[PDB]
């Protein structure tokens, strides 16, 4: 069973870059590697086959190179579009048998976060719970980190973040924070704080409401 | 075939045509006796609707030379009434692709309609031999099927070789006969037909069954024939040639 | 243009059993053996099985060898896979897909192949834990919010698609309930949110306005 391993597990770059990926056979498997691109939730896109043969109506700047063990996907010039997981798979012996995968995100120019904040709907009030929702909208980088404050007051352990995939045309991200309270801790606090510090941000702007 | 010529009337009296209802010529065969042919299992698998694996839908055609000549002097028509794949033909890898054909009236010897002789389990065809395929096939990849019967002549190529020159696809039922250089090769339609070995004594065995490639007269990819010998046995047992 | 439809999936109890398909078209069907791929949430891609284009010969990867059976029908152009004896480990999207041939005008083995074309996939959950619909909860001014459902995935749009543009519905969260949670914001400067979750059979169109 030939195990296949990618390196690097993910990289970073920037648009026009050229981009190197590499892929490790633990036994030979002579030219019959190929490459596949998988964007979030799609399927699998065939890129390279047989090593260095590239799929028709796959884009010029795609190339693979490699014999035996050792073979490397190269793009020579990152678009922003080319946002995925890339995959090695060995094409030879059953099982065929997929790398790890090598996320490639795109490097961009800092982007400050459109910060906005949510107080639960009466609706969800009335049946016994509190959702606090802050949204950063369309920033990078990908760090950043958004404080709760509760009458001026930290919370932790009752907030969780959730990103989205980078976008695949201008490669910024939106991120979630949601403060989780029961309607009894809602009910007994006035002062609900959004507090989010970014690269992009000089100091902490914090959007809240009473 | 790619890169042949044309043979000579008579020249291949065991080589038969086999035709698909509403197809024309699809298949090759060898006529080993008056009542079996031997082809390649993988053409009579059901296939695009049509029940390829059904001897009523088969015409072979014996002593032909001219597919726009059936009705020649000669020419013996035949239809099937059973078809005998390998029981360990596999059709993913083509490993074991070899069917014997039962007639349902027997040729008749002739001129053109006469058998080719078995080879010997124990039989060896030594690399660098220079033999011969035939066939109806096309005559570039992707390209037509010839109207008069072609001949190719190409050499057996060693298993090490062959091997290495088609990864994890080639087994011990297997073996290559062409050229590294590629230009002549056994090609689509030829499949089923005979690899037909010319002694200098005047002798004529079945090397080998018309089985696949890596395409066509392509350059390091010859094209690969089930070996024979290993099949003298199981072709004695379930027709009693 | 070569199309592999797919269908099935869901959400199964452990031990359970499944069939999942893969309707083909565009090409011959029966002239390509066909393979089944799964992919792990968050995790690779990991092949499971193939069958020839006869349904004569087929294949499976070991850590599922006689639970699951590939199966086909050339007159339907369908594709199947029975699953059984499901695990937890079986998780995942099973994507079936089409091996790229070099040559493809000369017919020969096709057992050393990549994959050209790919079903869209199909998400099957195993877990004892039953199916429950989604709580919609627009927000203000924007929003909404679907909570507290189970099992993935639960879809999401805006005025039947009328909103393409500006449109982030979110990675779902776990919550520490169990269930999952998820919010879909579109941008900004009177709408609903059309919530679809097929495991449960629920459907919402909850409206988004501050009143």
């Amino acid at each position: 069973d030939i195990q296949m391993t990618q390196s690097p597990s993910s990289l970073s770059a920037s648009v026009g870059d050229r981009v190197t990926i590499t892929c490790r056979a633990s036994q030979g498997i002579s030219s019959y590697l190929a490459w596949y691109q998988q964007k979030p939730g799609k399927a699998p896109k065939l890129l390279i086959y047989a090593a260095s043969s590239l799929q028709s109506g796959v884009p010029s700047r795609f190339s693979g190179s490699g014999s035996g063990t050792d073979f490397t996907l190269t793009i020579s010039s990152l678009q922003p579009e080319d946002f995925a997981v890339y995959y090695c798979q060995q094409h030879g012996n059953l099982p065929y048998t997929f790398g790890d995968g090598t996320k490639v995100e795109i490097k961009r120019t800092v982007a400050a976060p459109s910060v906005f904040i949510f107080p639960p709907s009466d609706e969800q009030l009335k049946s016994g719970t509190a959702s606090v929702v802050c949204l950063l909208n369309n920033f990078y980088p990908r760090e950043a980190k958004v404080q709760w404050k509760v009458d001026n007051a930290l919370q932790s352990g009752n907030s969780q973040e959730s990103v989205t995939e980078q976008d695949s045309k201008d490669s910024t991200y939106s991120l979630s924070s949601t403060l989780t309270l029961s309607k009894a801790d809602y009910e007994k606090h006035k002062v609900y704080a959004c507090e989010v510090t970014h690269q992009g941000l000089s100091s902490p702007v914090t959007k809240s409401f009473n | 075939v790619v890169g042949g010529t044309d043979a000579d009337e008579g020249e291949w009296p065991w080589q038969v045509s086999l035709h698909a209802l509403g197809q024309g010529h699809i298949c090759g065969a060898s006529l080993i006796s008056p009542n079996w042919l031997v082809s390649a299992a993988h053409c009579y698998i059901d296939d695009r609707g049509f029940r390829y694996s059904d001897p009523t839908q088969w015409t072979a055609f014996l002593g032909l030379h001219d597919q726009s000549q059936r009705s020649a002097p000669g020419v013996q028509e035949r239809r099937l009434k059973r078809i005998i794949s390998h029981p360990f033909f596999n059709d993913f890898t083509f490993d074991y692709d070899i069917a014997l054909l039962e007639l349902e009236k027997p040729a008749e010897y002739s001129s053109m309609v006469r058998p080719i002789s078995l080879p010997d389990a124990s039989h060896v065809f030594p690399a660098g031999k220079a033999i011969w395929v035939t066939g109806w096939g096309h005559t570039q990849y992707g390209g037509t099927g010839a109207l008069i019967l072609q001949k190719g002549e190409i050499r057996v190529i060693n298993q090490t070789t062959c091997e290495n020159l088609l990864p994890q696809q080639i087994t011990p039922r297997m073996m290559c006969v062409g050229f590294l250089s590629g230009g002549v090769d056994s090609c689509q339609g030829d499949s089923g037909g005979p690899l037909s070995s010319v002694e200098a004594d005047g002798r004529i065995f079945q090397a080998g069954v018309v089985s696949w490639g890596d395409g066509c007269a392509q350059r390091n990819k010859p094209g690969v024939y089930t070996r024979l010998p290993l099949f003298r046995d199981w072709i004695k047992e379930n027709t009693g040639v | 243009q070569v199309q592999l439809v797919q269908s099935g999936g869901g959400l199964v109890k452990p031990g359970g059993s499944l069939r999942l398909s893969c309707a083909a078209s565009g090409f011959t069907f029966s002239s390509y053996a066909m393979s089944w791929v799964r992919q792990a949430p968050g995790k690779g891609l990991e092949w499971v099985s193939a069958i020839s284009g006869s349904g004569g010969s087929t294949y499976y990867a070991d850590s599922v060898k006689g639970r699951f059976t590939i199966s086909r029908d050339n007159s339907k152009n369908t594709l199947y896979l029975q699953m059984s004896s499901l695990r937890a480990e079986d998780t995942a999207v099973y994507y079936c897909a089409r091996p790229y041939l070099t040559y493809p005008q000369r017919r020969g083995p096709q057992n050393v192949s990549p994959f050209d074309n790919w079903g869209q996939g199909t998400m099957v959950t195993v877990s004892s834990a039953s199916t429950k619909g989604p709580s919609v909860f627009p927000l203000a001014p924007l929003g909404c919010l679907v909570k507290d459902y189970f099992p993935e995935p639960v879809t999401v749009s805006w005025n039947s698609g009328a909103l393409t543009s500006g449109v982030h519905t979110f990675p779902a969260v776990l919550q520490s309930s169990g269930l999952y949670s998820l919010s879909s914001v579109v941008t900004v400067p009177t709408y609903i949110c059309n919530v679809n979750h097929k495991p449960s059979n629920t459907k919402v169109d909850k409206k988004v306005e501050p009143k």
